[PDB]
């Protein structure tokens, strides 16, 4: 339970911040 | 008489320390209550605005509570008690004032106590502190009982001898002392074995061999004329000895069961 | 719903009219919450019935 | 009416919840399934 | 100008907003947000953004410009923190923070789920309302006692910050919960006869039916406090009977409801419960931005595993690096020890400026029965049989009378746990051994094992969940 | 400021008819904040809503009420609210007493599944204030000028008191039967129900001179009904009209088989060419 939430609490920001941006870029690419 | 502050008080001194009186200070506090609905209609939010109609509030059941306490009913008293307390907190002790309230606040303390209620006894412990503005002479019983009872010196207590002085306290410092004797005199059993009576008069706060007959039988020890701690005595002293087995197993099969499931 | 903070005042169709409405709505919107908590669930074990399945099966 | 009041948004939103649960329902089977 | 002002403050928040807002709305990601929220947001924001370019700086340019105008007191918080019609409690900046002038710069740009202000005037069009005026309020009641404001500010957060989400679903609550929780460290800071409670309680029951776990936490502490203030000891009694505290909501809360909690319990003398309580909260505490709320437990904490007959460890109270502050509580635990009353009704009062300050001192009246009664507990222990005489010259107590007493109320407890024989006058042992004959052990155990197995299940179910989160979010 | 009930539990206590009176109204705003202490003195409250001495009750009812949810039992304090019949109205205006409205409408689903899955009313067990509830939604969709929001309501609920004749309360007549066909197979696992649903749209089609002609098919094929394909050729006869009769018979012979075929044919020369 401790080494998977170690490895989550260095990735949490990366993800998160990232999210926003695929997203937009996912709805355009899906039409084509 | 018709009571409510700034024209009247006359009842609160008229009551006790000039002459025993409640057959005008409690028998006519029912018109009292018709001017109270007036003035409970403004202390719903709590500013220093509402004081003037607030004091006025306090005066009845100042004498309400007073009349209550000489007559040894307890639930009457209560009642009044409440009302003044929360009247006191409109920026925490707004009213600490009248020398008709000093007596009610020790009693409060006594008697949060004697039903054994420890949340609210430590609630106006804090809440009410005006025990040097109306200064220690019977507000000090509680005072000096709570550092003693906690402390765990008994001897110390200061409540088998704090019915002497007495504003009309002595009932209340009563029921309080029969509580502290109850607690001493079921653990006694457990104790020792079959002691001297004079002994079981000693640390059993009583004060005679007499009182002790009496009071001991209803608890289950000293049935007759001789000394029966010896029954619950015995049972408490080997702990690591007791085997039902499978009764005192207390059902392998559920734990076990409980267990399993997971994997 | 076209709000869910507190706003408007009673015509039964002002706060009264969309406090009603939102009581109407979330007997039908509890369903679809429990749901979206219940994905978290489902996923982890699909995971673990996926890598389960494809051993006993092989 | 036909123009766009208050009940007209409680008709959308409606429609959508309540056709949408009987689909959610087969997603809360493959949980339990 | 100054080019730090925008790009960093409104950038920072944006993220983190967006994220967190649509992905809970979405799914149960709840883990996830949880760890992102305490650690990285509070410490860049506070830390960092002070000195930049300009005086101070936490985030009140997201509450400025993806501010959207809500009905929020976000914007009246706003008012103060710049200058828009009221100078308030701190002075604007003319570096490119301003209020007085609103629609300078942007670099977040169009995004719905980012927040834009000048996109859209209002947010009363959808359910999003409660959410992200929750979220801008948020970023504002930090803030507020860092920078100095007083007064008027403090009170419509307190209030107010109740009746902007009261009415809410399981995403919007989820948002508040947070919301909620920062306004609780403003809270404990300054007393309030004031009552605050009305709106607190009404919105608790309501939300719990909407759905959401983490807002029924935070509202549990923030409750805890508000007795605290009055100093009432009945209300907060109820308050926590009632509750047993569920564990979505995160880490750095968790804290403060302990403490909060603990604190209050061993007044009545249930040391006991109140310990547990305390040695969780120091543990469950961040690192070095926790530090000045984690020194206040660390006096609370001596004083309550004290409280219990134990004499709590010397090293501890020297480790810290607030030894100083921690060696009044060293000496009470020196004159818990010996036994004697003279060093320890001394020490109370001379340190007792010390210890108010912490809010410690109601407690610490309470240790005096202590003294004596952790000295024949570990007189007793030792050596069974022992003569009343002997009791009464260790610690220094009146007579043989004395002691008994002591033995007298603890035993009913079970404390000291021995009994007093006066066939010649002793005190006795209970103790026996041997226990492996008799079928005691089995229950010992059977109760460690039921109270881990459940943990087990959720040790399971829990580990899983955020990594999938992670991988259900969109990465680069 | 005044944080303590203290005083309010006297009153209530007290021998004084007059001071138990007044202490209701008083009540009202605190009981929300104070509530916890005031639990202790839930029964006075209680006994003076229950009392016919006072006129208070209505009064009284609402702080009872109040005291119960906060409590964690929110059912009998919605069952004190009901009983006065005190006006939603103010419970609406306030953000205090939103518990109260929430558990009224989701319990007033419960009794109402069971009373109206086959009967038109909704019967006894769903009590005036209720229905009072209801009436204020039941406004709403009159106005409105359209039948899917009552629709939609009357299936989750399952009655049968706004899922026909409601064009009589005014609703829209036309496009009514689409809607009803295709929520109702998809949501709906209960047939009682279902039936119903269907028997109803037989008696829609007649209201309408020209009803529509995809949904009379459906209605043909799965309850073996020569009723429903029947109003649509009674209407057609009357109207005259080639164009309008065309659509109506390719869509249902799709659908039919052999054995419909035979029993419509009978029925269109009994109403006329």
């Amino acid at each position: 339970m401790v080494v998977v939430y170690l490895a989550s609490l260095i990735r949490s920001v990366v993800a998160l911040h990232n999210l926003i941006n695929n997203k937009i870029a996912n709805r355009d690419a899906e039409k084509k | 008489l018709q009571a409510a502050a700034g024209m009247y008080e006359q009842l609160k001194d008229e009551w006790n320390r000039k002459s025993p009186n409640l057959s005008k200070c409690g028998e006519e506090l029912g018109r009292l209550k018709l001017v109270l609905l007036e003035l409970n209609f403004l202390p719903t939010t709590g500013t220093k605005l509402t004081k003037q109609q607030l004091i006025l509030a306090r005066d009845i059941l100042e004498i309400g509570a007073q009349w209550s306490i000489l007559c040894k009913d307890i639930p009457s008293f209560e009642r009044y008690m409440a009302q003044l307390k929360c009247y006191y907190f409109d920026y925490k002790e707004q009213l600490p004032e009248s020398a008709y309230m000093h007596q009610l606040l020790g009693l409060n303390l006594l008697f949060l106590l004697s039903q054994n209620r420890v949340a609210e006894f430590h609630t106006e412990l804090e809440r009410l502190p005006a025990k040097d503005i109306q200064t220690n002479v019977y507000i000090k019983h509680p005072v000096s009982l709570e550092q003693y009872l906690m402390e765990g010196s008994y001897n110390k207590v200061f409540l088998a001898k704090g019915n002497i002085p007495a504003e009309s306290y002595t009932f209340f410092i009563d029921i309080l002392l029969d509580t502290i004797r109850d607690e001493i005199a079921g653990c006694i059993e457990k104790a020792y074995e079959k002691i001297l009576f004079a002994e079981a008069t000693r640390i059993l706060f009583f004060s005679t061999p007499k009182k002790m007959t009496d009071y001991a039988k209803k608890r289950g020890w000293l049935l007759g004329p001789n000394n029966y701690y010896s029954f619950a005595s015995q049972q408490q002293k080997p702990e690591d000895s007791t085997i039902p087995s499978t009764e005192l197993a207390r059902q392998v099969i559920e734990y076990a069961r409980q267990l399993e499931m997971i994997v | 719903m076209a709000l869910d903070g507190p706003e408007q005042m009673e015509l039964e169709e002002g706060k009264a009219g969309s406090g009603l409405r939102q009581y109407y709505l979330s007997k039908i919107e509890e369903l679809q919450l429990i749901v979206n908590d219940k994905s978290q669930n489902l996923r982890r074990l699909q995971a673990q019935r996926n890598e389960l399945n494809a051993k006993v099966r092989l | 009416s036909f123009l766009g009041p208050e009940p007209e948004d409680l008709e959308d939103l409606y429609s959508r919840y309540k056709k949408l649960q009987q689909e959610l329902e087969f997603l809360e089977v493959q949980e339990e399934y | 100008p100054a080019p730090q002002d925008v790009e960093m403050k409104e950038e920072a928040a944006a993220g983190s907003g967006s994220a967190g807002e649509g992905d809970g709305k979405a799914a149960a990601t709840e883990h996830s947000q949880r760890e992102l929220d305490t650690v990285t947001l509070e410490d860049i924001k506070e830390h960092v953004r002070q000195l930049e370019k300009a005086v101070s700086g936490k985030e009140p340019r997201f509450v400025l410009r993806a501010l959207r105008m809500l009905p929020s007191t976000s914007r009246r918080l706003n008012h103060y923190v710049l200058y828009k019609a009221v100078h308030g409690f701190f002075t604007s900046n003319n570096a490119t923070r301003d209020f007085l002038l609103p629609f300078l710069e942007e670099p977040m740009d169009t995004e719905a789920d980012l927040q834009f202000r000048p996109r859209t005037g209002k947010a009363a069009s959808a359910p999003l309302l409660p959410e992200v005026e929750a979220y801008l309020q948020l970023l504002m009641v930090i803030f507020l006692m860092n920078s100095k404001r007083y007064k008027e500010a403090q009170k419509i957060s307190d209030d107010l910050m109740q009746k902007i989400s009261t009415q809410n679903r399981r995403a919007l609550d989820l948002v508040a919960a947070k919301c909620y929780y920062y306004h609780a460290r403003v809270y404990e800071f300054l007393d309030k006869l004031d009552v605050v409670r009305s709106f607190l309680h009404a919105r608790l029951r309501t939300a719990t039916l909407r759905h959401d776990a983490d807002g029924q936490a935070t509202l549990l502490n923030l409750l805890l406090r508000n007795y605290l203030h009055y100093s009432l000891y009945d209300q907060a009694e109820k308050l926590v009977s009632k509750s047993v505290f569920p564990e979505q909501a995160n880490n750095n809360e968790w804290a403060r409801y302990l403490y909060y909690t603990g604190r209050i319990k061993a007044i009545q003398l249930e040391y006991s419960e109140a310990r547990r309580t305390m040695t969780n909260a120091l543990r469950k505490a961040p690192q070095h931005t926790a530090v000045g709320f984690k020194q206040t437990v660390h006096k609370l904490l001596i004083v309550v595993e004290l409280l219990l007959g134990e004499i709590p460890d010397r090293l501890q109270f020297r480790q810290p690096s607030l030894k100083r502050s921690l060696m009044p509580y060293f000496l009470l635990t020196q004159a818990v020890r010996t036994g004697n009353l003279a060093k320890f009704n001394q020490v109370l009062d001379q340190f007792g400026e010390k210890f108010q300050t912490d809010g410690t001192y109601t407690l610490i009246i309470r240790l005096r029965h202590n003294v004596i009664k952790t000295g024949v507990r570990m007189i007793s222990l030792s050596y069974s049989r022992i003569s009343l005489a002997d009791i009464a010259q260790k610690l220094q107590l009146d007579s043989p009378e004395d002691a008994e007493f002591i033995v007298a109320k603890a035993i009913r407890d079970g404390v000291i746990e021995a009994s007093i024989n006066h066939e010649k006058g002793y005190v006795q042992s209970k103790e026996m051994i041997d226990i492996y004959s008799t079928r005691e052990p089995q229950l010992a155990f059977h109760q460690r094992i039921s109270f881990c197995l459940d943990i087990h299940n959720m040790s399971v179910k829990a580990m899983r969940f955020p990594p999938k989160s992670y991988n259900k979010d969109l990465e680069s | 400021m005044i944080t303590s009930a203290a005083g309010i539990i006297s009153l209530l206590d007290e021998e004084e008819p007059q001071l138990k009176e007044f202490a209701l109204h008083k009540l009202n705003a605190v009981v929300n904040d104070f509530w916890a202490e005031i639990s202790e003195s839930v029964d006075k409250i209680e006994v003076l809503y229950e009392d016919e001495g006072f006129r208070s009750r209505q009064f009284a009812a609402l702080v009872a009420s109040k005291v119960f949810y906060h409590l964690g039992a929110f059912e009998e304090s919605l069952n004190y609210a009901l009983g006065a019949g005190d006006l939603f109205n103010v419970n609406d205006n306030s953000e205090y007493v939103e518990t109260i409205i929430a558990k009224c409408i989701d319990h007033y689903t419960k009794q109402c599944v069971e009373n109206a899955d086959l009967p038109e009313g909704e019967k006894k067990p769903i009590d005036q204030r209720l229905e009072g509830i209801v009436n204020k939604m039941f406004q709403r969709c009159l106005d409105d000028h359209k039948y899917k929001q009552a629709i939609g309501i009357a299936l989750e609920t399952r009655r049968l008191d706004v899922f026909e004749k409601t064009i009589l309360e005014s609703n829209d007549v036309p496009g009514m039967l689409a809607y009803s066909l295709k929520l109702c197979m998809s949501l709906m696992q209960n047939k009682q129900f279902r039936n119903k649903v269907l028997r109803v749209l037989v008696k829609i089609y007649m209201n309408l001179e020209k009803p529509d002609f995809i949904n009379v098919c459906q209605c043909l094929i799965f309850l073996d009904d020569t009723q429903a394909v029947s109003d649509i050729l009674e209407k057609l006869v009357k109207e005259d009209n080639l164009l309008m009769a065309y659509q109506i018979c390719f869509d249902l012979y799709e659908s039919a088989s052999q054995q419909f075929l035979s029993s419509v044919i009978q029925n269109l020369r009994t109403v006329g060419t």
